[PDB]
């Protein structure tokens, strides 16, 4: 109505700020091609300061020199035009944090582009903060329950744990992020603040559909309520690209100094990597191997740096990250991976060929590893997958061995039945997270050999079918395993007969 | 309600769920048919009941 | 609520062509000439602060 013309009348009235208009900063652009300009003056500017050009495109001061400085775009070249005037801000790269980003959806400066109007910020940022020292942290002890059932069996996630999700093109990648914000609704519906956690996805270099629906899925969970979308899109310039992740780890660390929890996905670390060799290009910067500046292994170290787990004297708060590296055709060996594996916590390796057998998710366990999951495990998943991981490398060592058709015996059969009735049982749709509760009898039946006598292709039905007999029946047992996470002998044998009753069928 | 700044059918889908508010009476309709199934449960239940505490001491 | 929403937002493109017709009702005006003084007085209350 009328009151956006209030609002934004007041902001004419913002507009006071001509009255005290003094800017010392104002100088020509000398000249600007290839996704760079120089200009020339400037001579109290700051490094690594934000500027603001004529044409309302923003930049950034990357080198200085005397005679110039070199201030890459924010944007596309077309606006900026030579001889112009280029205001300064007087600020390094800030970005807006703040609770009311939450729900809303920003490009890579905080400036939504949801169409929402303005961002309720509580304070700007900068965006190349020190990552904190080896003293102000503490090593994980609390679980991250992201709801899927081989990753929180096999991979456990402590709340600051940096973990990589690496795989390939159009291999369930996202979804298992996805998902794990998804099962994040219980304790975000929820009210203790250490047990809510908050999720940031970082959208970058992708399709504008793509993250449109992907926002719009989130709507529909409502997962919404605690979600920060960045989106950083194909069609945006490179420096953006560049940009972004550095302004969400700012976000992840506003809500972290704040003691809260709070969970941040990058999807792609590998797009952003063509955007700084990009721009190392375009800087006249020599390449090192497959055409990469030597210092993008710097760089996605000093972003992923800034996400551990706070101490007490901080106010506990954590930072979990979840990278995604696309590869290029399962490949492990390839410069930007392995830079990215020299950093993270521990890897889940999605192979392309479990997916194209359908199984969703693909994950390879063999490869698939967390390095210390394992101390911030729910403790009754710690009491039941002891030998979970050691029976499937079990049967994975029986797995290429039975193609030969040779038969065997019934140990190492036993081995192969069983773990064929575990390798498919570990598959779960989209959109279908699961609880601790509902995690733990599966496994407790997994371990047991129960699901020997059934079927392979019952299992499917057998899992839905004991999940929804036990929230009828022992429902009291859910909320055991809810109020405990651990498993008494007791609970054990309670657990043991009221699989048994339903194994009948 | 008062997030729709224009209204207009809210008191009425309101008024509307308010008036079938009484949805409909449940079907506790079985006291007649249900009570033969359960006799005849009875009935055959101890016949084989008797028999079988005869027929074990036998 | 979303025809709502809806409507705010073509109400708000709506006054994105009307702020066309405010430029276009902006551009023949002698404020041209005018608003030199006003950027004079301004420019005088700027350096006239240090
Ligand atoms: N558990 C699942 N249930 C149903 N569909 C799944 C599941 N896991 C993966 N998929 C399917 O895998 C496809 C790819 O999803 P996703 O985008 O996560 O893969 P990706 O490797 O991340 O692709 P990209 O990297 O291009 O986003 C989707 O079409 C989705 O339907």
């Amino acid at each position: 109505k009328a009151q956006p013309t209030e609002v934004s009348s007041i902001l004419e009235e913002r507009i006071g700020v001509s009255d005290e208009a003094n800017l010392n900063e104002t100088g020509r652009v000398l000249a600007v091609g290839d996704g760079i300009a120089r200009v020339f003056g400037l001579n109290n500017i700051q490094a690594e300061e934000l500027v603001e050009f004529s044409s309302g495109v923003k930049g950034m001061a990357l080198n200085l020199e005397p005679g110039q400085v070199g201030i890459v775009l924010f944007g596309s070249d077309r606006l900026v035009k030579e001889g112009e005037l280029v205001k300064r801000t007087g600020n390094i790269v800030d970005v807006p944090v703040g609770p009311g980003l939450l729900g809303r959806v920003v490009d890579a400066l905080g400036n939504p582009i949801d169409g929402k109007g303005p961002i309720d910020a509580a304070g700007r940022s900068r965006a190349q903060v020190k990552a904190p020292g080896i003293l102000p942290r503490r090593s994980v002890h609390e679980p991250v329950q992201t709801g899927l059932k081989a990753v929180d069996a096999l991979v456990p996630i402590g709340r600051g744990q940096r973990e990589l999700i690496i795989g390939d093109r159009q291999t369930g990648k996202t979804a298992v992020a996805l998902d794990t914000i998804l099962n994040q609704k219980r304790w975000n519906n929820g009210s203790d603040e250490s047990k809510k956690l908050y999720c940031v996805y970082v959208a970058v270099g992708q399709k504008r559909s793509t993250v449109a629906q992907l926002v719009q899925t989130l709507e529909q969970h409502d997962a919404m309520k605690y979600s920060i979308i960045v989106a950083a899109t194909a069609s945006e310039a490179a420096p953006l690209q560049y940009l972004a992740p550095f302004t969400a780890a700012s976000i992840g660390e506003w809500f972290r100094d704040n003691g809260k929890h709070a969970l941040i996905v990058y999807d792609d670390l590998s797009k952003q990597a063509v955007a700084y060799r990009q721009l190392s290009l375009l800087l006249r910067r020599p390449p090192g191997r497959e055409a990469y500046p030597g210092d993008v292994f710097y760089l996605h170290s000093r972003l992923l740096e800034r996400a551990a787990k706070l101490s007490e004297k901080e106010g506990s708060g954590s930072l979990t990250a979840l990278p995604v590296i696309e590869t290029q055709g399962g490949d492990v060996s390839a410069y930007i991976p392995t830079n990215v594996i020299s950093i993270t916590d521990g890897q889940i390796f999605l192979e392309a060929e479990l997916f194209y057998k359908g199984i969703r998710p693909a994950i390879n366990v063999g490869l698939s590893v967390s390095r210390v999951g394992s101390a911030a495990q729910v403790k009754a998943l710690k009491q039941v997958a002891g030998s979970l991981k050691l029976f499937l490398a079990q049967y994975r060592e029986v797995a290429a061995f039975a193609q030969f058709g040779s038969d065997l015996d019934a140990s190492t059969k036993q081995t192969l039945v069983r773990g064929e009735r575990l390798t498919q049982l570990l598959k779960q749709n989209q959109y279908s997270p699961l609880a601790t509760e509902e995690q733990v009898p599966l496994i407790y039946a997994g371990v047991n050999g129960h699901l020997d006598g059934i079927e392979l292709s019952r299992i499917g039905e057998f899992e839905s079918s004991f999940l929804s007999y036990l929230k009828s029946n022992h429902n009291e047992l859910l909320t055991e395993i809810r109020e405990k996470g651990e498993l008494s002998k007791e609970l054990l044998a309670s657990l043991k007969s009221a699989t048994e009753s339903f194994v009948a069928t | 309600r008062s997030v729709l700044k224009n209204t207009s059918v809210i008191d009425k889908i309101e008024s509307y769920v308010k008036q079938y508010k009484p949805v409909k009476i449940d079907a506790s309709k079985q006291l007649q048919v249900i009570e033969s199934f359960e006799k005849h449960a009875m009935t055959n239940a101890k016949e084989t009941e008797s028999l079988v505490s005869k027929e074990l001491k036998d | 609520v979303r025809y709502e929403a809806s409507l705010r937002q073509l109400e708000q493109r709506q006054l994105a062509k009307s702020v066309i017709s405010r430029v276009q009702s902006e551009l023949g005006n002698p404020k041209f000439q005018e608003k030199v003084l006003q950027q004079s007085i301004s420019e005088i209350e700027q350096l006239l602060s240090k």
